[PDB]
C-alpha cells in the first residue's frame, strides 16, 4: 500500500479493529425488523 | 386380492410368528437390563415390551404383521449383539420428554394443535 | 405362489410416522389453482397433496420462523385424484379431495370489436 | 443518523429498537449493540442533483462493468427529478 | 454444432438391437425395452424376473455383464407400485452398459440377487434400510446407513427432510435422548417450477 | 317444551316424495297454527329425509322420514307437536 | 354435426366454428404464447407473440385472433414459428429495462418466462432505450411504465370489465404511451384486477411493493370474507406472515378477479389485534389475564342465568362453526335469543324457506336472463364482482337492467324507474310499462338488496318484490324451472346464520333486554350499552378491538378468517371453507374452540371436540352447509309468497336509497377493513 495506495472512501473505517470475540465489544446478534402485528390498547377509562 | 407372501400364509401362521418373538423379546430383557446397565426394573422392561406389541394388536394382514415381526426381529438383533447403546435402549421410554396435555381443555391451553 | 388377502391395504404401522402425525392430520388434495400473476398453465396439470398448516413462532434469538411440525414442507405430487386418495388411504391420513377446475371454453370473436348494432364494439384499441 | 431511544439503546438504520419491557435486550447487558453508523439514506441524500442536457439519461452506477444494471431515466417531469433505482444517484434536465 | 452433444446412430442401433435379442429370448419376463437418445438401453422386466433376467444377462456369452456397477430404487408415489428397482450392469467383453428395472410395492418381497452377483449384498441392505423393500433370501438384511433404532425409511417421498426426532445430551438422564423435532428456521419451500412449458417434445396427451 | 322442528329432504329422491308433498300442500297451514315456532326446511341433495326437534336445554330427537307418505309426515309432526321432552 | 375437423401438429381435433387457432391448441394441451390475448378480454392481436404457421401457408397467422379453418394443420413448433417467436420477443425486449433485481414481476413474469421458453438467449440491441415518465393512478397501483410492452391488456379490462373509460394510449408509434393523458386517478372496485393482468412489471401492488419474491411464498387457498360474493382467493404467505391475497379462479363466482377490498383489506389483519383474554380489574379498567381466568369469570355468569336473560349477537365475519357451538351452548340454558346484526324480515315464511333468502338464480344464471330488474340495492358497491357478472351479460347478451332506488353510477347504462317503493305496486299492479317488459322476458330477475331489508318496513318491500315475482310465475312467461326471486346479500355470516336459524336482526334483544349478553364479533353498534340494563355481563369474542371490545366485560380472542379453517355460505347458499394460511396471533384462539372450552368450565359440555366433530353437528341442523362448493337449490316460492300475504304492512315514503353512494362508502365496512391503513389511504384519495 505505500506503493498502490487503496481508494479512499468516506464509509470505510479510519481505524482497523481486531478480533473481538471474548470482549465486551463482540458482536451480539438480534432482529433488525420491526414488530409485525399491533395489537389493540385498550382505553384507559372505566365504561364496562 | 391375490398377492405374493412375504413368510405366512395366513393370520395363523403369523401369529405363530408374533409368538416366537415374544417369547424372544421376553426372555431378553433381564439380560438386557443388567448388559446396559439400566435402572429400569427387569418388569418394567417386560411392560414395555407388552405395550409395543399391544399397539399393533389391530393388524389383520400377514404381509404387514410379517414385515413387524421383521422388524421386530432386527431390533431385538440390535440389541443382543449390543450393536445398541445405552441410549438407544432407553429411548423406548422418552425419559425427557415432559407429558404432553391429552384432554380439549389442557390442549386448548397451551396451543393450536388438535 | 400367491395367498388372498382381502384386507384393505394399510401401513401406517410400518412406515414409522409418530401416531400425532397421523390421526390429527388433515391432507388436502388438490390440483394448484394457476397463480394469476401468469399466463401459463404449466402448474395446474397435476394433482398435489399437502396438509394443514401448523403453527410458525418468532425464533428469539434471530426472529426467523421456527416450527415444531414435521410435515409442514411436503407436497406429493400424483397423476390422477385416484392415486392420491389410494395414497393417502393407506397411509391413514384422512382427507379431502377438491374437485379440478377448469376454465370453460370461451366464444372468441375479433370481427365482435367492431359490431354495427351491439355493445361488444370497442371505444379504443 | 444513529439516535438514541429514552432507554439509551442506539436504534438502527431500519428503525429496530427493543422496547421499554422487552427482556431480550438482556443479550447486550456486559456486551453491546453492534450498529452501523453509515446509515445509506443519509448519505445519498448528500450527493448533488446531476444537470443533464438531454430528455434521456443513462446510469450504471459508475466504474462500467463494476456498478449496476445500465438503465434509462426519463427526465421529462420538470416537478421532480429522475432518480436511479438502483444506485439513488439523481438527474435533471437543465 | 459447438453447443449441442452429438448424436451416436451406431451405438443407439446396437442397442436396440440387443434389447431386441434379449426380448426375444427372455419374454416370460420382458415388458418394455427402450434405448435413450444418449444411447442407454433399458429392460424393464415383471420382478418374477429378477434371478433369471440378471442370471442370464451375466453368464450368456453374448451379454457378459460380469460387473454390478449398482443396485438402487426410485420412489413414486403416484403408482401403484411405487418402488422402481434399478439394477445398473457393465459387460468389460462387450464394453457396454445396461439398466434392469422392476417393481415392487411396500409389502412385496423381491428376490435378492446376491447369487449372481455378490455386490447385490449391502446395495439391498441399502434399499432397504431407506425405502422399507424386503429383499427374499437375503443372507444378511438389516439397517446399514440409518442409526440404530431409527423408524422409517428416509429416502420414501413422503418422509420429512428433517425427520421426526432430533438428538441432544440432557444433563439430567447423563446421556443422549431422542425428542421431537424443532427447528429454530423451518427450511424455507420454494416454488421454483415455471408455469411454461419447456419441452414440447415430452408433452404428454391430455 | 318444543323450540324448534327442522325437516331435511332430497329435491328429487324418490324416498322424499311424501315430504316434498307435505311442504306443499300442509306446510303453509301448519305455520299459520304455529306463527312463532321455528321450522326450518332444509332442501340438500341426496339426504335421506329426517325430522329433528329440540326441546329446552338443548335435547334433539330425529325421527326418519324415509319412503314415508305425506300422511305419516302430518302424523309424525303431530306427535312431536304434542310431546315436551 | 357443426363440429369442424382441424390438425395440431398433426393430430386431429374436432372445434366448433369461430374456434380460433390458439383455441384449437388448448385442446390438444399446446399453450401458444401470448401477451396481449386474455381469454376474458376482446382481442387485440397487437403483441404478435401467438404467430404461428399454418402448413402449405407462406405466412404466419396470429393464433390468437385467426378463426380456424377446415382441415388446417397448425404447425407449434416448426422452425418458421420458432423465429417467428425469437423474432417478436427481441421487439420486445430491445427497449425493456434492465428492471429485474428491482421489479417486483422478477419470478413470476411472463415477459422472463416466455423469453426463457421461445426468445434467443442474447441481444443484438446495440442502440440506447426508451425511457417513459410514470403515471399516478392512485395510491393501490404503483405505474413503472418504462417496463410496460403496449399489450393493452389494462386498457381492455378498463373499459370491458370496470366500466370505466379513463385509460388508453396517446401518441403513435414508438412513442404511444398508456395512460390517463391527464393526471387522473384510477379508483375502481375492480381497479387492483389491472396487476394481475398486465404481464410485466408496469402495473404493481403499492402495499406489496418489494416485500416479497413469489417463489419464497407458501399459497394457501381460501375464501374471501369482505362481501358475501364468496370470492375465491389465494393467500401468499412467507415465514408465517400473510403477505398479499390473489384471486382464485372460479367460473360460477368470481371468475379471476377480486374487489379492491378483497385484495389490498389484508393489511387490517396486523393491526388493532386482540392477542389477549382481557378481563376488568378493580378500577373498571380492562386488563390481561389467562384463560383459564377469563372463561371462570364468563362461566360462573352464564351458571347463572337462564332463558331469555342470555343473548347474543354475531357480527358479519363469524364463520358457521362458532355459530352453531354459540348456539348450542345457548340452547342449554333454554336461550334462543341467538340474533344476527342484518335483518331479514321474519314475516310470513321467515328463515324456514331457505329460497325466501337465497341468490336463488345464482350467480352464473345472471347470464342466461334476459331482464334483471334492481330493487334497493347498489351491487356495485354490496357485491362488485356480482356487479361484474351483470355488467359482463349487459356486455354480452344484450343484457336490459332497470333500477328502483337512489340512481348510482353501475358502471352500465340501465333504465332508472326512480327510488319510491311504491313503484314495486305499480308494477305488480300491471299499471306501470315496465311491468310489460317483464311479461314479455323469458328469463326475468328480480334481485332484492339486503341493504334495503334494513328498514323498518322491509317486510313490505319482501312481500311486494315477490310479488312481483309471483306475478310473472303465473304469467307463464318463463320456463318453469326458471328461479325468479332472489336476495343480494353483502354480509359474509348472513347466510349461514339464517341456515342455522339465527333470529335475523336485534329486535328479539331489544324486546327482552338480557341480563348476559354474548357478542361474537359484532361491531355494528346495533345494541349499545344503553339498550341493556345497568348491570348487563358483555362478553366480546372476535380477532379486532374496535366497536365491541371497548364496551365488554370480557374479550375473548379470536382467530381471523385467514387464522382457521372455516365455513362461509356466499348470498347462493353455496358452502365454503378458508384454510387455515397462519396461526392467530398471541394466545388468540379458533372461535369455535373458546365457546367449546367454555361449555365445558360451565359443566355443559358441547358434544364435539374437533373440527370434523363440529362439523358432522353443522350437518345435522342444515344438511346443504357441509356441501363444499355445491349450490343445493331451494324450492316452495309458492308457499313463501302465500304466508307473505297473509299480513299486511304498509311501505313507508322514504325512498330507497343505498348505504354505500359512492366510492368513498365502499372501502370501509367491516372491523378488518376498518383497521387498514390501505383503506384509509384509498377514502382519502377519493374524497381529497
Ligand atoms: S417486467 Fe419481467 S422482464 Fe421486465 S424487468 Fe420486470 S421481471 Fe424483468
Ligand atoms: S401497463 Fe401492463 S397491461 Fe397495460 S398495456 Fe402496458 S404492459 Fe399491457
Ligand atoms: S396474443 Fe396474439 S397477437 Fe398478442
Ligand atoms: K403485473
Ligand atoms: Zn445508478
Amino acid at each position: 500500500p505505500t506503493v498502490k495506495p487503496p481508494t479512499a472512501r468516506k464509509f470505510i473505517w479510519t481505524n482497523h479493529k481486531f478480533n473481538l470475540s471474548g470482549t465486551p465489544q463482540q458482536y451480539v446478534p438480534y432482529s433488525t425488523t420491526r414488530k409485525k402485528i399491533q395489537e389493540w390498547v385498550p382505553p384507559s377509562t372505566p365504561y364496562k | 386380492t391375490s398377492v405374493k407372501p412375504i413368510f405366512s400364509r395366513d393370520m395363523n401362521e403369523a401369529k405363530r410368528r408374533v409368538r416366537e418373538l415374544y417369547r424372544a423379546w421376553y426372555r431378553e430383557v433381564p439380560n438386557t437390563v443388567h448388559l446396559f446397565q439400566l435402572d429400569i426394573s427387569v418388569k418394567q422392561g417386560r411392560d414395555k415390551v407388552r405395550e409395543m406389541f399391544k399397539k399393533n394388536a389391530h393388524i389383520t394382514d400377514p404381509r404387514v404383521v410379517d414385515l413387524l415381526v421383521i422388524k421386530g426381529k432386527m431390533e431385538l438383533e440390535e440389541t443382543i449383539k449390543v450393536w445398541k447403546q445405552r441410549t438407544h435402549v432407553m429411548r423406548f421410554f422418552h425419559e425427557t420428554e415432559a407429558p404432553r396435555p391429552k384432554d380439549f381443555l389442557s390442549k386448548f391451553y397451551v396451543g393450536h394443535d388438535p | 405362489q400367491l395367498i388372498t388377502v382381502d384386507e384393505k391395504l394399510d401401513i401406517t404401522t410400518i412406515t414409522g410416522v409418530p401416531e400425532e402425525h397421523i390421526k390429527t392430520r388433515k391432507a388436502r388434495i388438490f390440483v394448484p389453482a394457476r397463480n394469476n400473476m401468469q399466463s401459463g398453465v404449466n402448474n395446474t396439470k397435476k394433482w398435489k397433496m399437502e396438509f394443514d398448516t401448523r403453527e410458525r413462532w418468532e425464533n428469539p434469538l434471530m426472529g426467523w420462523a421456527s416450527t415444531a411440525d414435521p410435515l409442514s414442507n411436503l407436497v406429493l405430487t400424483f397423476s390422477t385424484k385416484e392415486d392420491a386418495v389410494a395414497f393417502a388411504e393407506k397411509n391413514g391420513w384422512s382427507y379431502d379431495v377438491e374437485e379440478r377446475k377448469v376454465p370453460k371454453p370461451k366464444s372468441k370473436s375479433y370481427g365482435a370489436n367492431f359490431s354495427w348494432n351491439k355493445r361488444t364494439r370497442v371505444s379504443t384499441k | 443518523g444513529v439516535r438514541t431511544s429514552p432507554t439509551g439503546e442506539k436504534v438502527t438504520h431500519t428503525g429496530q429498537v427493543y422496547d421499554d419491557g422487552d427482556y431480550r435486550k438482556v443479550r447486550f447487558v456486559g456486551r453491546q449493540k453492534e450498529v452501523n453508523e453509515n446509515f445509506a439514506i443519509d448519505l445519498i441524500a448528500e450527493q448533488p442533483v446531476s444537470q443533464v442536457g438531454s430528455r434521456v439519461i443513462s446510469c450504471d452506477g459508475g466504474g462500467g462493468a463494476l456498478g449496476h444494471p445500465r438503465v434509462y431515466i426519463n427526465l421529462d417531469k420538470e416537478t421532480k427529478t429522475g432518480t436511479c433505482g438502483y444506485c439513488g444517484l439523481q438527474f435533471r434536465q437543465q | 454444432r459447438p453447443t449441442v452433444r452429438p448424436r451416436n446412430d451406431v451405438a443407439h442401433k446396437q442397442l436396440s438391437a440387443f434389447g431386441e435379442y434379449v426380448a426375444e429370448i427372455l419374454p416370460k419376463y420382458v415388458q418394455q425395452v427402450q434405448v435413450s437418445c444418449f444411447n442407454e438401453l433399458e429392460i424393464c422386466i415383471h420382478p418374477d424376473g429378477v434371478i433369471p433376467v440378471l442370471t442370464f444377462l451375466r453368464d450368456h456369452s453374448n451379454a457378459q455383464f460380469k460387473s454390478l456397477a449398482d443396485l438402487t430404487a426410485v420412489d413414486i408415489p403416484t403408482r401403484q407400485n411405487r418402488f422402481e428397482i434399478v439394477y445398473n450392469l457393465l459387460s468389460l467383453r462387450f464394453n457396454s452398459r445396461i439398466r434392469v428395472k422392476t417393481y415392487t410395492d411396500e409389502l412385496t418381497p423381491i428376490e435378492s440377487s446376491v447369487p449372481v452377483y455378490k455386490a447385490a449384498n449391502w446395495y439391498e441392505r441399502e434399499i432397504w434400510d431407506m425405502f422399507g423393500v424386503f429383499f427374499a433370501n437375503h443372507p444378511d438384511l438389516r439397517r446399514i446407513l440409518t442409526d440404530y433404532g431409527f423408524e422409517g425409511h428416509p429416502f420414501r417421498k413422503d418422509f420429512p427432510l428433517s425427520g421426526y426426532v432430533e438428538l441432544r445430551y440432557d444433563d439430567e438422564v447423563k446421556r443422549v435422548v431422542a425428542e421431537p423435532v424443532e427447528l429454530a428456521q423451518e427450511f424455507r419451500k420454494f416454488d421454483l417450477n415455471s408455469p411454461w412449458e419447456a419441452f414440447p417434445a415430452y408433452r404428454q396427451p391430455p | 317444551g318444543l323450540r324448534e322442528i327442522r325437516i331435511h329432504l332430497c329435491q328429487r329422491s324418490p324416498g322424499s316424495q311424501g315430504v316434498r308433498d307435505f311442504i306443499e300442500k300442509r306446510y303453509v297451514e301448519l305455520k299459520k297454527a304455529n306463527p312463532d315456532l321455528p321450522i326450518l326446511i332444509r332442501e340438500c341433495s341426496d339426504v335421506q329425509p329426517k325430522l329433528w326437534a329440540r326441546y329446552a336445554f338443548g335435547q334433539e330427537k330425529n325421527v326418519s322420514l324415509n319412503n314415508f307418505s305425506a300422511d305419516q309426515v302430518t302424523r309424525a309432526l303431530e306427535n312431536v307437536l304434542s310431546s315436551k321432552a | 354435426s357443426n363440429l369442424i375437423e382441424v390438425f395440431v401438429d398433426g393430430q386431429s381435433v374436432m372445434v366448433e366454428p369461430g374456434t380460433t387457432v390458439l383455441q384449437a391448441c388448448e385442446k390438444v394441451g399446446m399453450q401458444i404464447p401470448r401477451f396481449c390475448y386474455h381469454e376474458r378480454l376482446s382481442v387485440a392481436g397487437n403483441c404478435r407473440m401467438c404467430l404461428v404457421e399454418i402448413e402449405k401457408a407462406p405466412k404466419v397467422v396470429a393464433a390468437c385472433a385467426m378463426p380456424v379453418m377446415k382441415g388446417w394443420n397448425i404447425l407449434t413448433n416448426s422452425e418458421k414459428t420458432k423465429k417467428a417467436r425469437e423474432g417478436v420477443m427481441e421487439f420486445l425486449l430491445a427497449n425493456h429495462p434492465l428492471d429485474c433485481p428491482i421489479c417486483d414481476q422478477g419470478g413470476e413474469c411472463d415477459l422472463q418466462d416466455q423469453s426463457m421458453m421461445f426468445g434467443s438467449d442474447r441481444s443484438r440491441f446495440l442502440e440506447g432505450k426508451r425511457a417513459v415518465e410514470d403515471k399516478n393512478i392512485g395510491p393501490l397501483v404503483k405505474t413503472i411504465m418504462t417496463r410496460c410492452i403496449q399489450c393493452t391488456r389494462c386498457i381492455r379490462f378498463a373499459s370491458e370489465i370496470a366500466g370505466v373509460d379513463d385509460l388508453g394510449t396517446t401518441g403513435r408509434g414508438n412513442d404511444m404511451q398508456v395512460g390517463t393523458y391527464i393526471e387522473k386517478m384510477f379508483m375502481s372496485e375492480l381497479s387492483g384486477n389491472i396487476i394481475d393482468i398486465c404481464p410485466v412489471g408496469a402495473l404493481t401492488s403499492k402495499p406489496y411493493a418489494f416485500t416479497a419474491r413469489p417463489w419464497e411464498t407458501r399459497k394457501t387457498e381460501s375464501i374471501d370474507v369482505m362481501d358475501a360474493v364468496g370470492s375465491n382467493i389465494v393467500v401468499s404467505t412467507r415465514t408465517g406472515e400473510v403477505m398479499r391475497i390473489l384471486p382464485r379462479m372460479h367460473e360460477d363466482i368470481n371468475e379471476e378477479w377480486i374487489s379492491d377490498k378483497t385484495r389490498f383489506a389484508y393489511d387490517g389483519l396486523k393491526r388493532q389485534r386482540l392477542t389477549e383474554p382481557m378481563v376488568r380489574n378493580e378500577k373498571g379498567l380492562l386488563t390481561h389475564t389467562t384463560w383459564e381466568d377469563a372463561l371462570s369469570r364468563v362461566a360462573g355468569m352464564l351458571q347463572s342465568f337462564q332463558g331469555n336473560d342470555v343473548a347474543a349477537i354475531a357480527g358479519g365475519l363469524v364463520d358457521a362453526e362458532a355459530l352453531i357451538a354459540l348456539k348450542d351452548l345457548l340452547n342449554r340454558v333454554d336461550s334462543d335469543t341467538l340474533c344476527t346484526e342484518e335483518v331479514f324480515p321474519t314475516a310470513g315464511a321467515g328463515t324456514d324457506l331457505r329460497s325466501n333468502y337465497l341468490l336463488n338464480t345464482t350467480i352464473a344464471g345472471v347470464e342466461e336472463a334476459d331482464v334483471v330488474l334492481l330493487v334497493g340495492t347498489n351491487p356495485r358497491f354490496e357485491a362488485p364482482l356480482f356487479n361484474a357478472r351483470i355488467r359482463k351479460s349487459w356486455l354480452h347478451n344484450d343484457l336490459k337492467v332497470a333500477l328502483i332506488g337512489s340512481p348510482v353510477d353501475l358502471t352500465y347504462r340501465y333504465d332508472h324507474l326512480g327510488d319510491s317503493p311504491k313503484i314495486l305496486q305499480d308494477i305488480a299492479s300491471g299499471s306501470h310499462p315496465f311491468s310489460q317488459v317483464l311479461q314479455e322476458a323469458k328469463k326475468p330477475m328480480v334481485i332484492l338488496g339486503s341493504s334495503a331489508l334494513q328498514r323498518n318496513d322491509g317486510a313490505a318491500i319482501l312481500a311486494a318484490v315477490s310479488n312481483i315475482a309471483q306475478k310473472i310465475r303465473t304469467s307463464s312467461g318463463v320456463t318453469g324451472d326458471w328461479k325468479v326471486m332472489n336476495i343480494l346479500h353483502r354480509i359474509a355470516s348472513q347466510v349461514a346464520a339464517l341456515d342455522l336459524g339465527y333470529k335475523p336482526g336485534v329486535e328479539a334483544i331489544q324486546k327482552n333486554p338480557p341480563k348476559m349478553l354474548f357478542l361474537l364479533g359484532a361491531d355494528g353498534g346495533c345494541i349499545t350499552r344503553q339498550d341493556l340494563p345497568k348491570d348487563c355481563f358483555i362478553v366480546y369474542q372476535g380477532h379486532h378491538g374496535d366497536v365491541g371490545a371497548p364496551i365488554a366485560d370480557v374479550i375473548l380472542p379470536g382467530a381471523a378468517y385467514t387464522e382457521k379453517s372455516a365455513t362461509y355460505v356466499n348470498t347462493e347458499g353455496r358452502a365454503q371453507q378458508t384454510k387455515v394460511a397462519v396461526t392467530p396471533p398471541g394466545l388468540a384462539r379458533e372461535d369455535w374452540k373458546i365457546i367449546r372450552a367454555l361449555s365445558e368450565i360451565a359443566g355443559m359440555t358441547l358434544p364435539y371436540d374437533t373440527l370434523d366433530q363440529v362439523r358432522n353437528r353443522l350437518e345435522e341442523v342444515s344438511p346443504n352447509l357441509v356441501r363444499y362448493d355445491d349450490v343445493e337449490g331451494a324450492n316452495y316460492f309458492q308457499q313463501a309468497s302465500e304466508l307473505s300475504k297473509l299480513v299486511n304492512q304498509q311501505l313507508l315514503a322514504d325512498p330507497l336509497v343505498p348505504p354505500q353512494l359512492t366510492i368513498k362508502d365502499f372501502y370501509m365496512t367491516d372491523s378488518i377493513s376498518r383497521a387498514s391503513q390501505t383503506m384509509a389511504k384509498c377514502v382519502k384519495a377519493v374524497t381529497e
